[PDB]
């Protein structure tokens, strides 16, 4: 059999495992038959080109469908009432009830409602007509074409890069820091100054007349003379109406701080000075590493110099380890991307940038949940690929005595202390929750154990929150830090000291309990991942686990039984804990923000201290509108969300077949089915080509986890969207 | 097919040979142990990787190891 | 160099008793790769799933042990 | 009896005895002094 | 004002090009 | 002036309204009144329920610090007597057998000699018997 | 089904191709490829 | 024989707890107005709320095993 | 179970006339209905010396004690 050409062991398999494992190991280039380092790197480079092209095509499609079947040019005229439209609906299986229900947003056909918040983003960056959206879509199509051709070309034999070109860390860091980060952010600041701000002040600027009109009445003279303060003079007033000239300033780079009075978002001039300053900082940073002119630092010398007297070898030889290993780099990148994705969610739900996006609550909830789930996935992937590195790329003789090889020296202490902290969190957190539940159940809720989150309230006070009366730092109007005349202080203190926004929401005892529960979840998921990564090389039960690879089923029932012993099994276990922690996080966020938006903060303040309140006031209470999407009496626009809710509740359960039942039973059943097919007249004419077999053990775990995760995501997505849209949208 | 390897820690206890259900192992003369015999795996093309041989081995960790590889009709134990 | 009645520490690095202490049961004439026999109080993992015990003895070479006594 | 004393000293009997002793301590202290949220 | 059908057809014609380039890139990566 | 959003339950209208109906946990008919008079001295939220302060201040020491030491003494007692019994039973030619069949005389002897556990632990740490060297402990392959 | 967007006839043909024609064709070609013997 | 002894102990327990800690005589007068009840909870930590009102001035856990109807059917 | 899934989808799409319901495509358990009809007629002739049906679940009058229904026909 030809498929799979990249592996001969799988190509000679007569069963159906050949197809499954060919699909599974397709994009794992490091273990293909006869794979060289150079070819591996070049294939990776081309594939990365492909993913970039796919991303650009996806963005172009979003833009195109919004421009074609949306209501952008009517949404701009009333962002506070009109619902954004994602794409039209063409379902031949629809009935008349669904057609009448989904003809929403003042359309003339069945249509969806966008909850990705792209309308706010497009409005904020100055796109006011759908022709501009169409032009952007076509330009993105062209960009994707260019990137696909670039991948094809740099795959050609004479344009094929060398191995040393792929291992030039200094030049790559310099170019990507100064150019990819600094220059791109500088160009973005230029876009905001030259186009976005004038469009916010009711001036139409496009390609046809941007080269003529200067962004400021004094163009480029103060910048070179040194009179920069001119650009910050006469900012937009608090009576500014977005998109018009009513009460608008002429300043382009300001440090106004706080939020726009109307849009409840950050000032665009603040965005401009922010991205410009960031661009300057990145351009300075990009000139750090020497490439070929003598000037600059070399990473190897830096790492070998920073040796420690307590760590034996310090960061010795880490340059070679990181440069030779691709899994190390992928783990570092995934960890960083996950951390900054969680940061993006946290700092965007509280500091909205796009106009009128705070009012649209469903989109805010969706964005927070989406980017937080993505951050969790990336964080799991970082540890998974780090464990893969330990299995494959780690050298115990090149890294002798450095910090990396010293983790394995005190790995037992790491795992033991981490397990202790997880147990300590879990025991007492569950104890407090159950204590509150029982106490409230007996009709005496005044005996609840309610701890005030003192430290976080103190942090809020330090940032300038005067509600709690700590009067420390920015809350103290006499401290040095609050008397520096910083330009952002008045507006920032005005924004933080109003409960109308999510900026530093008021906290209470239930917030304390749920933050400590989230800490439990984080420490436990980290425990699973770290134990799997550190035990990847081997353990007492399997001292030679490295010789078995990364993903193997077990070692049989011998030595007491060794089910789920590979590091892949540690990843498979930690995925569940990631999902559970994300569930706790998003439930907390959603309930608190539902209370905030409705104004009934008292509900969360009271009933979040015991689990029955979570079960009743959040799960039972908010589900009423969702499950009534379709009724024996009729159907409304939430019908699709109810169907998807049940769809998730079904796929989640379906995953339990693979998670609970194991292989031998299904293999025996398949043997009986094979016998039945072979003995059936008129059915022996048709015979299989690959002998049917049951799914392998690792494949079974993966498939069950996939069904589980898809159901888990879909159920909560449907519930969140339906509840928030019915209640508010 | 799976690969069965016997390391130099075998004590010639013959447990692995008897535990093997598909007749892959064998006892051959040797000198490194008191029993003056060691285990060999001449018929690894018939091994299904059931790990009974390893379960029978009494030495510390395992003197006999089984690594699972390419799956054929024999090594998958198919009757159809 | 050892004999019966010696407490030794293991250095096999793959054994179950790496870092443990065991008693020297017996040794014999040369020609054998691992002559020394060491018996341990804590049994290892050996046995089928759900078994009630393991194995308390093993064979080690001379240079895999350190003498304590 | 020797066997009777040995059986009484086995792990489950002893842990049950200690658990019931501690449960009695807590039950009595909570009957006589209920609703102790803290030491004032 | 809304888009014109000629714009949609032109968009499809333009999108034809990245399809061909993607097919070429995939065939090159198959080798 | 900490906790400007918190007021004592004695001056909280919500607590004053809701404390007249406190239930009786035991058969004692005054336990509701005792609960009310004891909880009047705490800091209450807008919901009229007491809140605890654990920032370390001694004015609210009864909230966490006193029960903290109360728990710590008992937990140390239990751990120390368990460890001492295990250590003394190890060299009995059947420590595994005596782990399922408890040696009641020795168990009680260790139970009694366990109130001085902090001093004993401090002395043992200075004597080096509390911890073992990393070269004397079984370790798994790296 | 019909809509008021420009070129309303495009879904009428595009959706069936991406729903029936394209999946049928790609699964047929994939089944043919994954079963071609030899040239492993 | 042992399991028979255990079952007999359980049955005697049910009969005793219906004899002493139940309102069977009370329920027997107005069975359409008194809920069956044969479990009474000590008030210790507020579980005395479980001794709910089953009618006729008796406070205890309402039972659903149908023992009262069986006993009345037995005379 | 695909009957249930099909009904769910038909209701979701605003197609109640395509469902498997009593006001739609019907799946009448006519065999159990027939056996109920037979068991209701048993006191008449098939068991002449019986006064009433073995149970009112099969059919007949509605037996109610106090204000609550004790047993009524189960269609
Ligand atoms: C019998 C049930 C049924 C069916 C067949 C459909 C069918 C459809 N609905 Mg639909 N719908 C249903 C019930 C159903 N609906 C119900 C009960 C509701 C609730 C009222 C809705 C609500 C609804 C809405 C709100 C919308 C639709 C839309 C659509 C269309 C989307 C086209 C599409 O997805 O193509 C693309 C196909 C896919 C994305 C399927 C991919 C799935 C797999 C898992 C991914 C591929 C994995 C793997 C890599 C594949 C390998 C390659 C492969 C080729 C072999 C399609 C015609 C949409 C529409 O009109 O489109 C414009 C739309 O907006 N439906
Ligand atoms: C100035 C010159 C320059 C530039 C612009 C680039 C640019 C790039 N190189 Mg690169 N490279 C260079 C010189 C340069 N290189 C040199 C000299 C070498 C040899 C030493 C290399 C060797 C090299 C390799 C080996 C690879 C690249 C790759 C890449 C691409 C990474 C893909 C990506 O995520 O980008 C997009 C990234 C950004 C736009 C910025 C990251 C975003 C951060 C996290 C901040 C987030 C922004 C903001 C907060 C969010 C915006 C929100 C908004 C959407 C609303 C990128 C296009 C990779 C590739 O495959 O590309 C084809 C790759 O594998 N480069
Ligand atoms: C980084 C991207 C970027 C780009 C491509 C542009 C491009 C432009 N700007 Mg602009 N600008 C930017 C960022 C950017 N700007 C930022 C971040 C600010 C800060 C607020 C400004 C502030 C600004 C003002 C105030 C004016 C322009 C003007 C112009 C136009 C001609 C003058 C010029 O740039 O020559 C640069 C010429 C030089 C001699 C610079 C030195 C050589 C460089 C380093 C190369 C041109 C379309 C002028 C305009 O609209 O034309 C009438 C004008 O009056 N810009
Ligand atoms: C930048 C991203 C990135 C990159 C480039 C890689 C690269 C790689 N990973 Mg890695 N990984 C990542 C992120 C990444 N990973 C993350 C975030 C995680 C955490 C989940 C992992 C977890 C992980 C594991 C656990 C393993 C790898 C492995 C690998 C290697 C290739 C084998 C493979 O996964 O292909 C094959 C991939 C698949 C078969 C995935 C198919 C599953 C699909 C996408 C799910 C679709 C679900 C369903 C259809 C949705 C339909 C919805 C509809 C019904 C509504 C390769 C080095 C493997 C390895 O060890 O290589 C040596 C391996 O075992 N990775
Ligand atoms: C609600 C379900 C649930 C619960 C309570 C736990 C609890 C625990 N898991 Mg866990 N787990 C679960 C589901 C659950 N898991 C699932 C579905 C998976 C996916 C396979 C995992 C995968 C998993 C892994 C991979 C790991 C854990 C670990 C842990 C422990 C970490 C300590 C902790 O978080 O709290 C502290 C513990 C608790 C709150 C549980 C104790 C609860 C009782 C009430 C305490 C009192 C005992 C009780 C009185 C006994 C009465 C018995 C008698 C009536 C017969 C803990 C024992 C980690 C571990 O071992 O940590 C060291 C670990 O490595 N779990
Ligand atoms: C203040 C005086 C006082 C009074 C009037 C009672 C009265 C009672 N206790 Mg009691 N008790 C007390 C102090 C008191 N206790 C103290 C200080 C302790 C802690 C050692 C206990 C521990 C205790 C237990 C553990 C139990 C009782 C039980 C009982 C009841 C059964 C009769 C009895 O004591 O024999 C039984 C006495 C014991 C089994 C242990 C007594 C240990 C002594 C006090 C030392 C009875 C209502 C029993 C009960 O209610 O049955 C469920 C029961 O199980 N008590
Ligand atoms: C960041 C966490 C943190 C930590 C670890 C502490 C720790 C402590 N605080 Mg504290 N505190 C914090 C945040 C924190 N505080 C914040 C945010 C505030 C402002 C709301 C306060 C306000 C505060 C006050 C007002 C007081 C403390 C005191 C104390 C000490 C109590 C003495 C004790 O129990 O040890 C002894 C333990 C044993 C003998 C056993 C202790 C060292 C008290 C003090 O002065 O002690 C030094 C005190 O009066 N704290
Ligand atoms: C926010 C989370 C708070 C808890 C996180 C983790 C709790 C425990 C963390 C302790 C680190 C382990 C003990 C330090 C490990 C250790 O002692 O390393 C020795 C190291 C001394 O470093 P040297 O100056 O020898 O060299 C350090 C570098 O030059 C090379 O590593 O001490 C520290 O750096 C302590 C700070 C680590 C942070
Ligand atoms: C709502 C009902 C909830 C119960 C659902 C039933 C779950 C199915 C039952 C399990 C299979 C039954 C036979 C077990 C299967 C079997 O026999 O053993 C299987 C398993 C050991 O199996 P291995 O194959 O490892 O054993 C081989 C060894 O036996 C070598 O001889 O033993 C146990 O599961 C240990 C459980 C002991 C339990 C320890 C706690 C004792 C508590 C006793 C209190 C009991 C309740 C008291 C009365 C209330
Ligand atoms: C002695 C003993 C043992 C052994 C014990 C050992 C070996 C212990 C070893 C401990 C080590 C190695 C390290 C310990 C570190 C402890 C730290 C870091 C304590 C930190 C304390 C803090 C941060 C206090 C914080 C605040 C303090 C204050 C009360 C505030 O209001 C509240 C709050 C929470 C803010 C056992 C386990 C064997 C048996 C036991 O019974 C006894
Ligand atoms: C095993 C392994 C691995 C994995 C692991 C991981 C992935 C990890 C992660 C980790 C993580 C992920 C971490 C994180 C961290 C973080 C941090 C460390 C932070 C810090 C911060 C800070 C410090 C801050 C500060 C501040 C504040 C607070 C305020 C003000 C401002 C400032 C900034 C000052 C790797 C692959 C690597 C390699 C190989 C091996």
């Amino acid at each position: 059999t030809k498929f799979p050409k990249f592996s001969q062991d799988l190509a000679q398999d007569p069963t159906t495992r050949r197809i499954w494992y060919g699909i599974a190991t397709a994009h794992d280039f490091e273990t293909h038959d006869g794979m060289t380092e150079e070819n591996l790197y070049q294939k990776i480079f081309a594939s990365h080109f492909g993913h970039i092209a796919i991303i650009f095509l996806w963005t172009s499609g979003t833009l195109f469908h919004v421009a074609w079947q949306g209501n952008f040019e009517q949404w701009i005229k009333d962002p506070l009432n009109i619902r954004p439209i994602a794409h039209a609906i063409w379902d031949p299986h629809f009935g008349e009830g669904a057609v009448n229900a989904f003809t929403q947003a003042g359309a003339s056909n069945p249509v969806n409602i966008a909850y990705s918040g792209v309308y706010h983003w497009f409005y904020t960056i100055g796109m006011t007509t759908n022709q501009e959206l169409y032009s952007g879509a076509v330009f993105l199509l062209v960009l994707a074409s260019l990137f696909l051709f670039a991948g094809w070309l740099h795959l050609q034999p004479k344009f094929r890069p060398s191995l040393a070109w792929f291992k030039n860390a200094e030049s790559r860091l310099n170019h990507h820091l100064a150019g990819l980060f600094g220059v791109s952010s500088l160009a973005w600041a230029g876009h905001l100054v030259h186009v976005a701000i004038p469009e916010a002040r009711g001036q139409h600027v496009g390609w046809d007349n941007f080269l003529s009109t200067p962004p400021h009445p004094a163009g480029l003279m103060p910048f070179f003379t040194g009179n920069w303060g001119v650009y910050a003079a006469d900012p937009d007033t608090a009576g500014h109406i977005f998109g018009t000239s009513e009460g608008a300033g002429t300043a382009i780079l300001t440090f106004l701080g706080g939020f726009h009075p109307q849009t409840e978002s950050l000032w665009l001039t603040d965005i401009a000075h922010h991205h410009l300053a960031i661009a300057v900082i990145f351009i300075i940073a990009g000139h750090m590493y020497r490439t070929n002119w003598g000037i600059g630092h070399s990473i190897k010398e830096i790492l070998n110099a920073h040796k420690g007297p307590l760590t034996g070898a310090g960061h010795t030889n880490l340059y070679d380890t990181i440069n030779n290993s691709l899994h190390f780099q992928l783990g570092l990148a995934l960890a960083s991307l996950g951390v900054i994705t969680s940061l993006v969610a946290q700092h965007m739900y509280s500091l909205p940038s796009y106009a009128f996006i705070a009012q649209d609550h469903t989109t805010q909830a969706a964005l927070y949940t989406h980017h937080q789930y993505i951050a969790g996935f990336l964080m799991v992937g970082a540890f998974a690929h780090g464990a893969i590195f330990f299995v494959r790329d780690y050298d115990p003789v090149a890294n002798k005595d450095n910090v990396l090889a010293r983790m394995l020296e005190h790995k037992e202490a790491l795992i033991s202390h981490l397990s202790w902290v997880s147990l300590f969190l879990g025991f007492h957190t569950l104890g407090l929750y159950v204590h509150n539940d029982v106490v409230v159940a007996f009709g005496t809720p005044e005996k609840q154990i309610l701890i005030e989150p003192v430290f976080a309230q103190w942090i809020q006070a330090t940032s300038g929150k005067a509600l709690y009366g700590f009067d420390v730092l920015l809350s103290n109007p006499d401290s040095i830090a609050s008397t520096t005349g910083a330009a952002w202080l008045p507006g920032w203190l005005d924004a933080i000291n109003s409960g109308t926004n999510s900026l530093f929401l008021t906290i209470g005892p239930g917030d304390f309990l749920v933050h400590h529960a989230i800490a439990l979840g984080l420490h436990t998921t980290a425990l699973i991942l770290i134990k799997g990564a550190l035990d990847a090389r081997g353990s007492k039960l399997m001292p030679d686990k490295k010789d078995f690879g990364y993903s193997f089923p077990c070692d049989g029932p011998g030595r007491g039984g060794t089910c789920d012993i590979s590091a892949w099994d540690a990843f498979y276990l930690a995925m569940f804990w990631m999902l559970n922690t994300l569930g706790w996080l998003t439930f907390y966020w959603h309930w608190k923000h539902l209370g905030v938006w409705s104004g009934n903060v008292a509900q969360f303040n009271e009933n979040s201290t015991y689990l029955m309140g979570w079960f009743r006031d959040y799960l039972w209470a908010n589900s009423a509108q969702l499950i009534n999407g379709y009724n024996p009496y009729g159907v409304n626009n939430l019908s699709v969300w109810a169907w998807m809710f049940l769809f998730g509740h079904l796929v989640w359960a379906t995953g339990f077949m693979f998670l609970i039942s194991w292989r031998g039973y299904w293999q025996e059943l398949i043997e009986t089915i094979v016998w039945a097919h072979e003995r059936t007249p008129l059915a022996n004419l048709v015979r299989w080509k690959d002998k049917p077999v049951a799914l392998s053990i690792v494949q079974a775990r993966l498939v069950g986890l996939a069904h589980f995760t898809v159901g888990y995501v879909l159920t909560y997505a449907a519930f969140l969207i339906a509840s928030t849209a019915g209640k508010f949208g | 097919s799976h690969s069965v390897k016997i390391y130099d820690t075998c004590i010639g206890c013959t447990q692995c040979v008897r535990a093997c259900p598909l007749d892959v192992l064998e006892m051959v003369p040797w000198d490194g142990c008191k029993a003056a015999q060691i285990a060999s795996s001449p018929r690894t093309e018939d091994c299904v990787g059931c790990k009974r041989c390893e379960t029978a081995c009494p030495t510390d960790f395992l003197s006999i190891r089984v690594y699972l590889g390419a799956e054929t009709t024999r090594s998958m134990g198919l009757a159809y | 160099a050892l004999n019966r009645g010696d407490k030794v520490r293991i250095k096999r690095t793959e054994s179950y008793w790496y870092g443990d202490v065991g008693t020297v049961a017996s040794v014999e004439k040369s020609g054998i790769l691992y002559p020394v026999i060491v018996r341990f109080d804590r049994v290892n993992y050996n046995g089928f799933s759900g078994s009630a015990s393991g194995v308390n003895t093993n064979n080690f070479a001379e240079n895999e042990l350190e003498l304590v006594q | 009896m020797d066997g009777l004393k040995s059986f009484l000293s086995t792990a489950p009997v002893m842990i049950m005895a200690l658990l019931t002793f501690t449960a009695g301590i807590l039950i009595e202290f909570n009957r006589f002094y209920p609703d102790l949220l803290f030491h004032p | 004002m809304a888009l014109s059908d000629t714009q949609i057809l032109a968009a499809l014609v333009v999108a034809l090009l990245p399809a061909f380039l993607a097919f070429r890139l995939s065939t090159e990566l198959y080798k | 002036d900490d906790f400007a959003n918190l007021t004592p339950c004695s001056e909280n209208p919500a607590y004053l309204a809701k404390s007249k109906n406190f239930l009786n946990t035991t058969n004692d008919p005054n336990s509701g009144k005792i609960r009310a008079e004891r909880y009047a001295s705490a800091l209450c939220g807008p919901e009229g329920y007491p809140h605890l302060i654990v920032d370390g201040r001694f004015t609210h020491a009864g909230d966490f610090l006193i029960p903290s030491i109360l728990f710590l003494y008992i937990a140390g007692w239990i751990g120390w007597v368990g460890r001492s019994y295990l250590i003394e039973i190890r060299e009995s030619k059947n420590p595994e057998m005596q782990e399922v069949v408890i040696n009641v005389p020795l168990a009680i002897k260790k139970m009694l000699g366990g109130f001085l556990w902090p001093l004993a632990a401090v002395g043992e740490y200075t004597s080096g018997k509390l911890v073992m060297k990393d070269s004397e402990i079984p370790t798994s392959p790296r | 089904m019909d809509g008021s967007y420009a070129a309303s006839y495009l879904p009428w043909i595009l959706i069936p191709m991406v729903g029936w024609l394209f999946p049928a064709v790609t699964m047929g070609l994939l089944f043919i490829h994954i079963e071609s013997e030899g040239e492993g | 024989f042992g399991h028979l002894a255990v079952v007999f102990v359980w049955l005697s327990g049910m009969y005793f707890h219906g004899a002493k800690f139940s309102n069977y005589e009370g329920w027997l007068a107005d069975p359409t107005h008194i809920k069956p009840s044969a479990q009474v909870v000590w008030p210790i930590v507020g579980q005395g709320i479980l001794n709910g009102d089953v009618g006729g001035g008796f406070h205890g856990i309402q039972i659903t095993s149908g023992l009262f109807y069986l006993w009345r059917a037995s005379g | 179970f695909g009957l249930y899934i099909h009904n769910d989808t038909m209701r979701a799409l605003g197609r109640p006339q395509d469902m498997f319901s009593d006001t739609a495509i019907q799946l009448q358990p006519i065999f159990a209905q027939w056996v109920q009809h037979l068991h209701t007629l048993a006191p008449g002739a098939t068991a002449p010396n019986a006064l009433a049906t073995a149970s009112y679940a099969f059919g007949g009058e509605t037996i109610a004690v106090a204000g609550k229904v004790a047993m009524m026909p189960i269609t």
